[PDB]
């Protein structure tokens, strides 16, 4: 975008931090997908040390 | 040509220059030799505490034209 | 070109009036999740005070007149309660019909005061039960929508993509799309 | 130029009955999320055409990040005009908003 | 049908205060005193001073040059007051600024003393030339006039030398000349008062 008004709404109105909850449900929409998720199982399970 | 761009600057008129729209709110009062002659006094004086120098330059010979004589 | 006006009723471009409240409660919904979550409000209760903070905000709203108009639609509603609801009489229009949510503290809907009486009355727990009523509806009154907010568009958003979905077969009545289409 | 002072009386005079008095403004105390997406667009917009700056810009040159400054400081001079859907409309100083 | 057809094309055309005759001079009076209105743009680097913005911009470059609707040429301005966008005089005024631009728009009252030179006026001012085809003059040393030679009265000869002139008595006419005002033409941008001087 090309004008000044334009930055300040794709920082404010549709950046990625105020879409963290989807408005269909409420539910969030974003987070670690596949690898962190398996990553987690591993660094806070109990063996770890 | 040459002179579809000398037009553009010899117009000159953009929304920064002209105003908008121009309408008069009353009907044209005339006034008196006093009163022309008290104004310029006034509006020189105010301009001169650029542009307006080539202006102001012809009201001079007007405000010598009204008292003055060549 | 459905957007909430600044008196939170929803409206038309040409402003004729669809609702009167969003939902009947105002609530934006990318804001109610915690909301009805009270364990984890008292949990977090004071990381939770100053992020809606009362302080630097109690001169700018009026705080008791809500207050007020809520305890008589309360106590008169919980007395009209086993009757049917055409025998239901109508003296005490909800509180949100009479004051604006974000501008006076205390003006809730009251699906969600029966849920925070029903959640005060059943647990007994540094924190009072006066400050938690505090804090819980200026929650609300900082969970409300916006005006401008093109609840138009989200509402044919959130019903056309999730029927993205359901375009299946036989698993008496009609199903899913077709009957979505009808 | 009697049918333009005629007119430009009405004009003034239904503005006039649509300005809602400061005692009977009814609408919400806090800067809702497009005010606040529209000050900083049109402040960054003014100072980047050279208008008088009200804050110490340390070397910032990013002009949304200078009117970002001047909204943490209520030094911005802009007034919100929220509309009402039958054209009547309120006026809201930036300084006397609340900002989430 | 025709009545009540070119009544708002002949009353958009004639001009409406008429110069009149004054102090058994004979001479006309051209200097009239208008309020008008106008939409000017306000910029953001005159946001602090509004009224010195609204003067350089709109109010300065329209002074000794002809304007259309005031119908003249504009000498000055007194009295500029912008419109308050806030219906409440005070200082603290507000104008409203366009989304797309940071520029704001908006009303102004001022009075325009302009020179409004009409036709069967009586104009006097100084012959700068004459010629063996016209009478060259200008009015209030800084308005251009002519007197051609089919508006020359019959019983005024030019003698030559450049050249003197001959009145109906055999006279050298003076600079200073009474003279009653034919077409005003504008196209350029230069204003002139053709004139005649026949009765």
């Amino acid at each position: 975008p090309q004008n000044e008004n334009a930055r300040a709404e794709a920082l404010n109105l549709a950046n990625t931090d105020s879409q963290y909850l989807t408005p269909t449900s409420g539910s969030p929409v974003r987070g670690l997908i596949q690898d962190h998720i398996s990553a987690g199982v591993w660094l806070t399970s109990k063996d770890s040390f | 040509m040459m002179k579809g761009s000398r037009r553009t600057g010899n117009n000159t008129a953009t929304t920064l220059n002209t105003p908008v729209v121009i309408h008069a709110t009353q009907l044209p009062q005339h006034v008196s030799t006093d009163e022309v002659l008290q104004f310029l006094e006034s509006f020189i004086d105010e301009k001169e505490n650029t542009n307006l120098s080539s202006s102001i330059s012809q009201l001079k010979r007007i405000q010598r034209d009204f008292k003055g004589l060549p | 070109g459905v957007h909430v006006s600044y008196d939170n009723s929803i409206r038309d471009a040409d402003g004729t009036l669809v609702q009167f409240m969003y939902g009947g409660d105002a609530i934006d919904i990318t804001k109610e999740s915690h909301m009805t979550q009270f364990e984890f409000c008292l949990d977090n209760y004071y990381a939770l005070l100053k992020k809606y903070n009362p302080s630097a905000l109690i001169e700018h709203l009026d705080v008791e007149s809500a207050l007020k108009y809520s305890k008589k639609t309360l106590k008169y509603r919980k007395k009209h309660s086993k009757e049917p609801h055409y025998k239901q009489s109508v003296k005490y229009d909800p509180v949100l019909a009479k004051y604006n949510p974000a501008k006076y503290l205390g003006s809730v809907s009251e699906n969600f005061q029966d849920k925070l009486e029903s959640f005060l009355d059943k647990n007994s727990k540094g924190v009072n039960e006066k400050k938690f009523r505090a804090l819980m509806q200026l929650k609300y009154m900082r969970s409300l929508i916006n005006p401008g907010e093109a609840v138009g568009i989200i509402a044919s958003q959130s019903v056309g993509e999730p029927s993205t979905q359901m375009t299946l077969n036989t698993f008496n009545v009609t199903l899913g799309i077709p009957r979505l289409r009808e | 130029p009697e049918d333009f002072q005629q007119h430009e009386q009405i004009r003034r005079k239904t503005l006039k009955e649509k300005a809602i008095p400061k005692d009977q403004r009814a609408t919400t105390p806090y800067m809702t999320k497009y005010e606040r997406a529209r000050i900083l667009g049109t402040r960054a917009l003014q100072i980047s055409m050279n208008a008088p700056v009200f804050v110490d810009l340390e070397g910032e040159t990013d002009p949304l990040r200078i009117a970002m400054k001047e909204l943490a400081e209520k030094k911005i001079p802009l007034v919100i005009r929220r509309y009402l859907p039958d054209g009547s409309f309120e006026d809201w100083s930036v300084e006397e908003l609340i900002v989430d | 049908n025709e009545n009540r057809e070119t009544a708002r094309f002949i009353k958009k055309h004639k001009k409406q205060v008429t110069n009149p005759i004054d102090e058994k001079n004979g001479t006309s009076n051209c200097i009239v005193r208008v309020p008008i209105a106008l939409y000017v743009s306000l910029a953001p680097m005159y946001l602090e001073n509004p009224l010195q913005g609204v003067m350089k911009q709109h109010l300065n470059p329209l002074v000794m040059k002809y304007n259309n609707k005031v119908g003249g040429v504009v000498l000055g301005y007194e009295g500029l007051k912008i419109l308050d966008a806030d219906p409440l005089d005070t200082s603290e005024k507000l104008i409203k600024i366009t989304p797309d631009t940071p520029f704001g728009f908006t009303w102004c009252h001022v009075n325009l003393y302009v020179w409004q030179p009409q036709v069967g006026d009586v104009l006097e001012g100084y012959i700068f030339i004459q010629s063996a085809s016209h009478i060259g003059l200008l009015i209030h040393d800084a308005f251009n006039a002519s007197i051609k030679k089919n508006n020359i009265p019959v019983d005024w000869t030019f003698v030559h030398n450049l050249g003197h002139w001959v009145d109906s008595n055999g006279e050298p006419i003076d600079g200073k000349l009474r003279f009653t005002v034919r077409n005003v033409h504008t196209t350029g941008r230069v204003v002139s008062v053709d004139g005649t001087l026949i009765s």
